[PDB]
């Protein structure tokens, strides 16, 4: 939470629960320790995959040049 | 193509697409007709209203519920409610999507025959299936073993299941209901001087039952407490802004589930029918049924019904044998969530009734394939 800035109480709350919502109502539901672990690992995989896609977008920003590509 | 998942009942209709996390269309299942002489000209007077429209206008209308006790008791209004569900409220043509439909167990066969006939002929749905509510509750709660207790408006039923096999001889059904709790609430409310006669008043009584009732943990102790003291007594605001005060009665209303003798039936309450259903199961599984009790449907939403059930079963069950009650907060929707899970499964895609099989076998096929 310090490294990311997100406030400790919000991470501690959301890691141990998930939210359902119909359009009219919303339920905060507890989840098993196994499902909590699966969700934490899915969040780590999602962060890493987006960091990889971002670093590739910057590499592309360096590699591109303005002239319109006719064929490749 | 995503199948539709539709769960009918007395009370709310719940519909949405399979694979969604929660139902997309939820609305009370009512068909309403005007009962006053329309005086204005060019009003745009309409033959009848469905769902939320009938709720808003309701002061003008006779409200009729087309399903009582999980049986469809006039097919024209039910077909209107499906028409409203597919075209108005999901806005998706049924000719694209398989459909999954939900029924209480031990219903008449004709209800499934007519419901499939109307789906194939009148909506041209390419494929359909009919699931049991209790089975779907297990998918929703994430289990393959347990005794489900599911109680909505209309039917209350227990279905024990053990590693994915039902036990038909142990299935129990009861006609205690949100609805009979409502009619009891009106008849007891009369005691304090408040008389709710018309159907649109019954909807008010239903909203009082939702907001203010709670299941007394020990009945006679809270009766004595409410006799002794105001502290238990709480008040509510009718739509016109009058206030009404309701006392001990607010706990008196949901106990009738535990003591049907109040409304006048003799069959024992949901705790003792749960125990009797377990006892109808063979002796080796019973530990696992006691380990899992899964509540479902809106009539199990009352505060303290989970703890009152756990206590009173523990009093019935042998003292060593661990009793657990599993009441998830979402449980009002869990029959839909289970239907969504089931319809999403790849193995299920084998198991739809298809239109060709209907044309070959006629509407009796449902008994063969579905259950
Ligand atoms: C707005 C509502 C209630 C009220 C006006 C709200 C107020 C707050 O209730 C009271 O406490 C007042 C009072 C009353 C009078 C004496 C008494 O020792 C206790 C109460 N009781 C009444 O005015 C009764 C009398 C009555 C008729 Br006739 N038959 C009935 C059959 C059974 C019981 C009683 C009756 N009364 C006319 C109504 O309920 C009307 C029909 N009720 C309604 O339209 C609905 C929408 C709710
Ligand atoms: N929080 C609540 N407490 C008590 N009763 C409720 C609550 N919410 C809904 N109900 C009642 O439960 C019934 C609806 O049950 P439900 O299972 O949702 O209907 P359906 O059988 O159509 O799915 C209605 O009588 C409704 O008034
Ligand atoms: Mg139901």
């Amino acid at each position: 939470c310090d490294l990311m800035g997100v406030d400790y109480e919000e991470m501690a709350h959301w890691l141990c629960h998930r939210k359902l919502a119909t359009a009219t109502e919303t339920y905060i539901k507890p989840i098993s320790k196994l499902h909590a672990i699966n969700a934490r690992d899915a969040l780590a995989k999602h962060i890493y995959a987006n960091l990889f896609n971002w670093i590739v977008d910057h590499v592309n920003k360096a590699l591109h040049s303005t002239v319109k590509q006719h064929s490749f | 193509t995503t199948a539709l998942v539709c769960d009918n009942g007395s009370g709310l209709v719940k519909a949405g697409f399979a694979g969604d996390d929660a139902p997309r269309a939820v609305f009370p299942s009512i068909v309403g007709r005007p009962r006053h002489q329309g005086v204005m000209v060019g009003m745009g007077q309409k033959d009848s209203y469905v769902g939320d429209e009938a709720q808003s206008k309701r002061g003008i209308l006779t409200l009729k519920y087309p399903i009582e006790h999980g049986i469809i008791t006039n097919w024209d209004d039910m077909e209107k409610i499906w028409h409203h569900t597919f075209y108005n409220e999901l806005r998706v043509a049924p000719e694209e999507h398989p459909t999954l439909l939900t029924e209480a167990p031990l219903n008449p066969k004709a209800n499934r025959e007519k419901m499939t006939q109307i789906m194939f002929e009148t909506f041209n749905v390419p494929a359909m299936y009919v699931a049991i509510q209790a089975v779907l509750s297990l998918y929703a709660s994430g289990r393959t073993t347990g005794i489900v207790l599911d109680s909505g408006d209309g039917v209350t039923h227990n279905v024990p299941i053990y590693e994915g096999y039902a036990l038909p001889h142990a299935i129990m059904r009861l006609d205690l209901a949100g609805r009979d709790l409502t009619d009891y609430l009106m008849k007891i409310l009369t005691e304090r001087g408040y008389s709710f006669v018309t159907t649109a008043e019954r909807e008010i009584v239903r909203d009082i039952k939702e907001k203010l009732c709670y299941v007394a943990l020990d009945f006679e102790n809270e009766m004595a407490t409410a006799a002794s003291s105001s502290s238990l007594e709480k008040s509510y605001e009718l739509p016109d802004g009058q206030v009404i005060t309701i006392g001990n009665e607010r706990f008196r209303c949901p106990e009738t589930l535990f003591q049907p003798s109040f409304i006048g039936m003799e069959s024992a309450g949901i705790h003792e029918t749960t125990y009797n259903s377990i006892m109808k199961c063979d002796i080796d599984i019973r530990k696992d049924l006691y380990a899992n009790n899964v509540m479902s449907g809106g009539t199990t939403m009352y505060p303290g019904i989970a703890d009152r059930m756990q206590k009173e079963i523990t009093a019935l069950a042998p003292s060593t044998m661990k009793i657990k009650i599993i009441a998830p907060p979402e449980r009002k929707y869990s029959v839909w969530i289970g239907g969504s899970i089931l319809a999403s499964l790849s193995t299920f895609q084998q198991m739809w009734i298809t239109k060709q099989e209907y044309d070959e076998a006629g509407p009796s096929i449902v008994h063969r394939k579905c259950f």
